[PDB]
């Protein structure tokens, strides 16, 4: 069902793309995996612990 | 919102008491970033009595934890409510959902 | 087992700005002599010439006093250690610059 | 604590604001040293100023 | 030839959009298409100027975690929108820009009161909402000009005035990509195709131009490659303090000359001079000890070189 | 470990298999120009010492 | 005030050997320490002029793997010691030199025929050794003019022996980005930049050489 869901939206099936360097523009040499995820901010707050 | 979620969002948004939830149908009267006021629906009203209901909003309130508290309204001006439908978000709720 | 913290006072201050001062022994307790002579509302609270006494030595002056007592009152807050309120104000004035109009 | 990648082996990243507290009778004994302050109050109040 | 390199030109230009554009170079010999696309693209992300709102006053309100009558945003939701709104300035580096509004109903970016040194480029960006119709709104806006990202934390006021951290990228997203040429009779040249993403507040072309300029300004460095304040009154001279004749002239007899000569000299060396009493030394102690200074100091680096 | 273990590995057919090579330095060479793989099967002259 | 960028204005040169050299500039912008560097790096690897050996024919030979007799190394050995060599051509784009020799001992760069336009920068260079004192060697080497690196297995008669042509005189570049601050500003760049060459150019001319190259293709936009 996700790889069919990613073909409705033309998009690699594998979720992998290839990705180039900001620094140097060369191409990663293997396809990475590239998506959203949900974070979260804890409340652990390094203004509080210095 | 999550946007990948499980469907037990909007039970725990609504079932813990930081949104504002319609007690009785009608239609938006007045809506401001700090009140609603619904025009109560007539089969809905108690006799002899003037059908209003007015939801005062909490608006960056301090918490247990030293947070903030604040809703925010989600209805537009003159648009039908029913009894139960959410009105106002509270933190980490986007349109009646838990959003964290 | 509750117990209470140190405190700094204003004779606290005074004997630490002493300490991180270039004095000899014998000005170092000329000033210590000084400082337990102050107030807490900031002012000498006896004649030098009780300070001299209680030093405990004929070979000291009393000039010597009067220049420790001065290195004393330049110290923070300025005007502290004075022997009355015309010394105090004065203390104080020799602090502005002479750019200030009045 | 964080990761310094580009570190040396003897080598450790501390914040200044942390190495300002800590060092604070060796920054009041240097600035002394150079006629920068006359005083042990004067070196109190530019460090507090954090000039 | 070997050394005859043929020298990139710009081609064309296409306007997809009022905020997507597409420019072409051509020739470019083999390999320079990446190393300028690489160079020109964090170029163009980085550092082109722009215009951005720095600072609102709105008539009732005094911070930013309260609610005006009559408005359905918060002062907060209204902020995120202005730092949102794009504006074209011509003529200065500051302006000041006012809005008044009144009734039911959106307020957007076109109600701005007219100014001939600024541009709104998207005319329907809402800004807020008014649901009552006996509520008004007015507020003055500052915009400046400059580059990068400047939080308002890094940067009295009078209560009322309400900071916003400012954006001034007017650069969205770029891309690049390298294809072959059909030039005239050769099959080694490539071409480079620029796809620029803006708010639409830039033209593509002086981009471009802008930020080859830059690049060139930093080269030339690699194209021509080669190799005591002490306290005032430590500097003053020593006949600034009253002193006597006598201590004067001991004094002036040891080669002291300022007050900063005199300050290193402790109480011993001092006693151990000729022509100099107790007296004298504590005279010359009381004297120093009026302007908060005493014998026995050290200095590094001293006598300065006045 | 994962880096070193990468780029120590040989593949049976790579970009620029089975060309000699003046020493390292040409290997980086190659590498940092697209001209070679990292994992091509060559043959270097080295200098070493004992 | 919105059109000014900080410039280097310490800038270091270490001398390692008399063709390694280190290169130390800031302060610079956040982030142009990388732009610089790739650039410079890319166009010093990639397009360079100089040149070069391009291929070999030795009358006894007519295989790269063919056997030599009174000589110690291989064919691929004696190959491997042509690539390395470095030579000047003041004159033209394709010039052929000889070499003959007989007798025992190292075969050097000193032994090759003298000519009025090609130089040879290092004669202490090995070519090969003489191992008996009835062997000899006579061979012929093509030296062309380019840019770069052209791999002898893309240009894929008899007794013809293909070299890779190694026209760049760099042998070695890189460089690292460090962190460098103003008295106030403090997320600024250092660039360090260490090179070796082959000894046809120093350093810091090809450095120069490289900056001037990608400052000229620039100058349509530059403004």
């Amino acid at each position: 069902e996700i790889k069919e869901l990613l073909k409705l939206g033309d998009l690699p099936t594998s979720g992998q793309i290839r990705l180039y360097d900001g620094r140097t523009g060369e191409q990663f040499e293997r396809p990475v995996t590239v998506g959203y995820m949900y974070m979260l901010k804890l409340n652990h707050l390094v203004d509080d612990k210095m | 919102k999550p946007l990948v979620g499980t469907g037990m969002e909007r039970a725990v948004a609504v079932d813990s008491g930081v949104t504002a939830v319609a007690k009785r149908g009608g239609v938006v009267q007045y809506v401001d970033a700090s009140r609603i006021v619904i025009k109560v629906n007539e089969d809905e009203m108690y006799p002899g009595e003037a059908g209003i209901d007015i939801y005062n909003l909490t608006k960056y309130t301090r918490s247990n934890q030293n947070t903030c508290i604040n809703q925010m309204p989600c209805v537009s001006l003159g648009e039908p409510v029913e009894r139960g439908d959410v009105l106002a978000d509270g933190p980490s709720t986007d349109l009646g959902e838990l959003a964290l | 087992v509750y117990q209470g913290e140190t405190t700094q006072t204003l004779q606290d201050y005074l004997m630490w700005q002493v300490e991180l001062t270039p004095f000899s022994d014998t000005d170092r307790a000329i000033a210590t002599s000084i400082v337990d002579a102050v107030d807490e509302t900031g002012y000498l609270t006896v004649p030098l010439e009780d300070i001299l006494e209680s030093i405990g030595d004929e070979e000291i002056d009393i000039d010597e006093v009067e220049a420790v007592l001065k290195r004393i009152q330049r110290f923070d807050p300025v005007g502290v250690a004075a022997k009355d309120l015309r010394d105090c104000l004065l203390i104080q004035l020799s602090q502005f610059d002479k750019t200030t109009p009045w | 604590i964080t990761v310094g990648p580009y570190l040396r082996l003897h080598q450790c990243g501390l914040p200044k604001k942390m190495a300002l507290e800590l060092f604070k009778p060796f920054i009041y004994g240097k600035l002394e040293l150079r006629g920068l302050a006359t005083t042990i109050k004067a070196a109190k109040k530019m460090v507090e100023r954090e000039e | 030839s070997v050394t005859e390199f043929l020298k990139p030109r710009l081609v064309d230009i296409e306007q997809v959009s009022s905020t997507h554009a597409k420019v072409t170079l051509e020739p470019l010999e083999r390999g320079f298409g990446h190393t300028l696309g690489n160079a020109l693209r964090r170029i163009l992300l980085s550092s082109m100027p722009g215009c951005a709102v720095t600072e609102v006053e709105i008539d009732g309100v005094l911070h930013e975690y309260s609610t005006k009558e009559g408005v359905q945003e918060d002062i907060l939701e209204i902020l995120l929108n202005l730092k949102g709104l794009a504006v074209r300035v011509q003529g200065k580096d500051e302006v000041i820009l006012t809005l008044n509004k009144s009734g039911i109903g959106p307020v957007t970016a076109a109600d701005i009161t007219h100014d001939g040194d600024v541009e709104i480029v998207k005319p329907q960006h809402v800004i807020c909402h008014l649901t009552d119709e006996n509520a008004s709104i007015s507020m003055r806006i500052k915009v400046q000009r400059g580059r990068g990202y400047v939080p308002a934390s890094t940067r009295e006021r009078p209560i009322g005035r309400l900071l916003v951290d400012a954006c001034y990228s007017p650069v969205e997203r770029i891309a690049y990509n390298v294809e072959a040429a059909r030039v005239e009779q050769r099959t080694d040249l490539d071409k480079l195709v620029i796809e620029m993403e803006t708010n639409g507040t830039i033209d593509p072309e002086e981009a471009i131009r802008r930020a080859a300029t830059i690049l060139a300004e930093q080269l030339e460095a690699f194209v021509d490659l080669r190799d005591p304040e002490f306290d005032p009154i430590l500097l003053r001279p020593v006949d600034d303090l009253e002193l006597t004749v006598r201590s004067a002239n001991c004094l002036k007899a040891e080669a002291i000359h300022y007050i900063g000569d005199l300050v290193q000299r402790t109480e011993v060396e001092l006693l151990k001079t000729p022509n100099l009493g107790k007296k004298s030394l504590t005279e010359i102690k009381d004297v120093l000890a009026s302007r908060g200074l005493s014998l026995g100091m050290r200095l590094e680096n001293w006598p300065p070189a006045s | 470990v994962l880096g070193l273990y990468y780029m120590t590995r040989d593949c049976v057919n790579a970009k620029g298999e089975g060309m000699v090579l003046t020493g390292p330095k040409e290997a980086e060479r190659l590498y940092r120009s697209g001209l070679a793989s990292l994992h091509a099967r060559v043959k270097v002259r080295i200098t070493e010492y004992e």
